[PDB]
RNA sequence: CGUGGAGGUCAGUGACGAAGCCUAGACCGUAAGGUCGGGUCGAACGGCCUCUAGUGCAGAUCUUGGUGGUAGUAGCAAAUAUUCAAAUGAGAACUUUGAAGACUGAAGUGGGGAAAGGUUCCACGUCAACAGCAGUUGGACGUGGGUUAGUCGAUCCUAAGA
RNA sequence: GAAAUUGUUGAAAGGGAAGGGCAUUUGAUCAGACA
């Protein structure tokens, strides 16, 4: 008996794009929220005479 | 082409001024560059019984002279670059200072 | 809508910073927090003279 | 292979710590099927897994 | 420090889950939910919190009984067996 | 904690069973515009404040 | 796929392409420009020499504050480097284009790399964390590469 | 002069290509602008007489989004330290095993717990993203398994209190 | 499937900026033919 190759040819082609869709929504959530990430009210500066 | 011979490497003039955390890790690379020009091929493998003889007294505290026997063996695999390789193993002698380089007879 | 544009709870940050003095959506943790609100030049604000 | 679980199971089986467990380097292909603790005990009795000796701390100078 | 060293001691809760609204608003020392006083018979709702009444008004949930009253009114609260 | 209550364990069970990817046959339906589980959550990124 | 401005004929050419590759665009542009116009075998020996750390890649546009070297003297420039990731990603496409040319039936003795360009790809955001509690960006610049090898005519 | 809609009219234009967009191609107007040719494109849109307005932007430390130079630059320098061989793999400074060298040195870099976390525990498969180098590894990714009480706690009692 | 911004190809210019106004040479391109 012999049949060597066995792996999925559609379940990886449907994961290689749902992964990049998840990554794209993550990136467009990062860059549409990364304007006022550094807004710190009541930030006092440790600089004086 | 398959030759094998013994050398004395003066590691004192190679590990001069080197930091104390790098004396024995430099000594490994100096033995590799020694065997890269004596029987001058790349792919030089050391022995583990050579590594633990370099490293016998810590990082700092490599001995002043080592007595090696470098064997240019022929590569048993396909090896489609430099089909020869050196193999460096120590010679257990007491007081390894005072010996010339000699060619050991193949057997 | 008479409540369009004004369903925000925003107030300006004032001077002492380096941003314009438009009312800004307070809070955190979302993309809306910090954005300029309540204006007519803003995005999400009421129009100039909302039609009655 | 990956014998990081076999060394842990051998430490728990022999009862000595993980720094005293010796797995045979020429028999990793046999050690890799030892997923049970029963197979670890079989390898211990077979001599593939050996407990290493305690490092000596002498009290002679004391 | 009153910023990063004093955020390390934040490890015991002052609000837990309420039973009437399920959100983490039930104060534990004073025993009153701050989003809809749980002990009180009436749910908290203020006319200045007109956005916060939208999140808790009628229609935000299942409306298990109330979604059928218009269908029953349209037929006139009829009872009995339907037809042949 | 290790000594939790049943009200907390009953919510941790739901948060465990809600933490899975989207089923693969959902994407084969006709007017299906649900591409990935957009309410996914793990313990590294966001805490569930219960 | 649609390629760049290629003034060749399709009967004698063979192309290769890679998109969204995570090599840096600034290094991969100099790697792709160093072999522009060369013979295929000469470029494939040259990039192997770069990886063996002889015969550096001349950096010409994106080269501010990089170090000077003695291996730029064959190109006239004084600033040059040996980008290993960029050389490996270009070498994979050179091998793929040589394979496509051999499948089309062009003779590999007169293949020269005519058109070769890189473009930027979408960036890939990731955070770095700075002093006084403020996030910045720390992102990669991926690159599309495309390549055409054609056989030399009269 | 130009824009979004409305009432008339051209029995107006259009899948034999409407609108849009590009065009150191052409024409008209002092100008606002208008017209034509070419490429792209794919479903609707104009001329004139009037009506109506959420009707013309270079600025407001303007709002939102997107992108640059700086710039392959600053840097990735605390916690003494790594080295050899083999295995696996397409690929090993970083995984695994063996050999060395060292470190925490019993107020530990050890063995448990309380808060807090919530499945991170454990196995198999995997490496697109994450692990500010890498990765064959992982507290990641995918699939599953796992927590057993008459005696341990809660439950019971009361404290300051509510 | 616009712009900022970028790659390749082609043309041109370039002694401590670049851009613009008037005029003409030179290169490209267009014009009508008075048919
Ligand atoms: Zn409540």
């Amino acid at each position: 008996r012999s049949f060597l190759p066995a792996f999925d040819k559609k379940g990886v082609q449907t994961q290689q794009r749902v992964w990049q869709t998840e990554r794209f929504d993550k990136k467009r959530l990062d860059k549409r929220s990364a304007k006022f990430v550094n807004n710190q009210p009541h930030y006092r500066d440790q600089l004086l005479q | 082409d398959v030759v094998t011979r013994e050398y004395t490497i003066n590691l004192h003039k190679r590990l001069h001024g080197v930091s104390f955390k790098k004396r024995a890790p430099r000594a490994v690379k100096e033995i590799k560059k020694f065997a890269k020009l004596h029987m001058g091929t790349d792919d030089v493998r050391l022995a583990p019984e050579l590594n633990q003889a370099i490293w016998k007294r810590g990082v700092k505290g490599v001995e002043y002279r080592l007595r090696l026997r470098i064997s240019r063996k022929r590569n048993e695999e396909e090896d489609a670059k430099n089909p020869l390789f050196s193999y460096v193993e120590p010679v257990l002698v007491a007081s390894a200072k005072g010996l010339q380089t000699v060619v050991v007879e193949e057997d | 809508s008479e409540k369009a544009g004004h369903q925000t709870s925003a107030e300006s940050w004032g001077t002492g910073r380096a941003v314009a003095r438009i009312p800004r959506v307070g809070g955190g943790g979302t993309g809306r927090s910090g954005q300029g609100a309540f204006g007519n030049m803003c995005r999400g604000g009421r129009m100039f003279a909302p039609t009655k | 292979a990956n014998l990081r679980t076999q060394k842990r199971l051998a430490a728990s089986v022999v009862g000595v710590g993980k720094r005293k467990v010796w797995l045979d380097p020429n028999e990793t292909s046999e050690i890799a099927q030892a997923n049970s603790r029963n197979a670890i005990r079989k390898l211990v009795k077979n001599g593939t897994i050996v407990k290493k000796a305690v490092t000596v701390h002498s009290k002679s100078r004391t | 420090g009153k910023g990063t060293p004093s955020f390390g001691k934040r490890h015991n809760k002052s609000h837990t889950l309420c039973n009437r609204c399920g959100r983490r608003s039930f104060h534990v020392q004073k025993k009153t939910c701050s989003s809809c006083g749980y002990p009180a018979a009436k749910t908290r709702s203020y006319n200045w919190g007109a956005k916060a009444k939208r999140r808790h008004t009628t229609g935000t949930g299942r409306m298990r009984y109330l979604k059928h009253v218009s269908r029953r009114f349209k037929n006139g609260f009829q009872t009995g067996s339907a037809s042949k | 904690a290790a000594q939790k209550s049943f009200r907390i364990k009953q919510k941790m069970a739901k948060a465990k069973k809600q933490n899975r990817p989207l089923p693969q046959w959902i994407r084969l339906r006709t007017n299906n515009t649900i591409r990935y589980n957009a309410k996914r959550r793990n313990w590294r990124r966001t805490k569930m404040n219960i | 796929a649609r390629y760049g401005a290629t003034s060749t004929n399709p009967a004698k050419s063979a192309s290769a392409r890679g998109s969204y590759l995570r090599v840096s665009f600034k290094n991969t542009r100099e790697t792709a420009q160093a072999i522009n116009g060369w013979e295929l075998t000469k470029a494939q020996k040259y990039l192997e020499q770069v990886l063996d750390h002889q015969r550096a890649i001349p950096f010409r546009r994106f080269n501010s504050s990089i170090g000077r070297t003695a291996q730029g003297k064959e190109f006239g420039v004084t600033k040059a480097r040996w980008p290993a990731k960029s050389v490996k990603f270009v070498q994979g496409l050179l091998q793929n284009a040589a394979a496509n040319a051999e499948a089309k039936g062009l003779d590999a003795t007169k293949l020269y790399v005519s058109h070769i360009q890189v473009n930027q790809a979408p960036k890939q955001r990731r955070r770095t964390y700075r002093a006084h509690g403020r996030i910045n960006k720390y992102e990669s610049s991926p690159s599309h590469i495309e390549l055409v090898v054609t056989e030399k005519e009269e």
